[PDB]
């Protein structure tokens, strides 16, 4: 049930990689996060990291900022999780 | 003349790149064999075309051991499992950033090693 | 500097705030004090700033009193760091 988002951006260093390749960014979420300063995968990176890779706080963050739902989140947090921890 | 920047996320390293672009040179720095067989080494020079090459369908990494995959034109023997000759290619390419990275056979970069000039 | 090079070449991981070139002591207790005490809670705001040089040195003065030089070489360790392994 990884889907075929994850599993492309889990696998490889994500560069300059928009926010709709994160797992979970659909493209109302992606628009949502672009339009508040949120425009590369990096930078939700970047904000995962802020947060000391909480995932509590990581989810809630998403859904304040952006309107995900807890699908979402979970899948934006778990690809976030795989990526620092191979990458990082 | 060149800084050196590596990762290893498994258990087989790419621990030296030739800056003349002769060879990369991976070691299994764990204490169990690695099966290789049909990864890849993407070699990235500057915005040239990326040059890939493809290990053989059956290889294995042994536990401790090195493994020089040499450019053709180096003057190197194909003596696995320790020198294998990349029989397309004469150089693994020259440039002011020389990122070589290890993949699986699915696509997964399991190490790097890029070499960016001063 | 000696800790620049230790940073940029390898993966950051779980390396502490100090580790990173331009962190001294007194700026480093101040990042771990504010909740950056680890190097990547420092990287994780240079790329929510999208790696803008002026917002990042400015953030690291305003908010644990760093100087030009420390603020200049933070931000180079991070820039090369992140151009080598994200
Ligand atoms: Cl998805
Ligand atoms: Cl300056």
């Amino acid at each position: 049930t990884t889907s075929q988002k994850h599993r492309d951006f889990v696998t490889e260093p994500m560069g300059e990689k928009p926010v709709g390749s994160l797992a979970g960014i659909g493209e109302v979420l992606g628009k949502k996060l672009e339009e508040r300063g949120f425009d590369k995968a990096y930078v939700v990176l970047g904000q995962f990291l802020v947060l000391k890779k909480d995932e509590d706080l990581f989810r809630e963050w998403l859904k304040d900022t952006a309107g995900a739902n807890a699908k979402q989140s979970r899948d934006a947090f778990g690809a976030l999780r795989e990526w620092a921890d191979a990458f990082l | 003349s060149f800084s050196q920047h590596a990762r290893t996320s498994g258990r087989v390293a790419v621990e030296e790149v030739d800056e003349e672009g002769k060879f990369v040179r991976l070691r299994n720095k764990s204490n169990e064999d690695q099966s290789m067989g049909n990864w890849q080494i993407k070699r990235q020079n500057g915005d040239d075309p990326l040059l890939t090459y493809r290990f053989p369908p059956k290889f294995t990494l042994k536990a401790g051991q090195v493994v020089t995959i040499w450019a053709a034109g180096a003057g190197a023997t194909h003596s696995p499992p320790t020198d294998l000759v990349w029989k397309a290619q004469n150089t693994w390419g020259c440039g002011n950033s020389l990122r070589t990275a290890l993949i699986n056979s699915t696509g997964e970069e399991v190490a790097m090693r890029k070499l960016v000039r001063s």
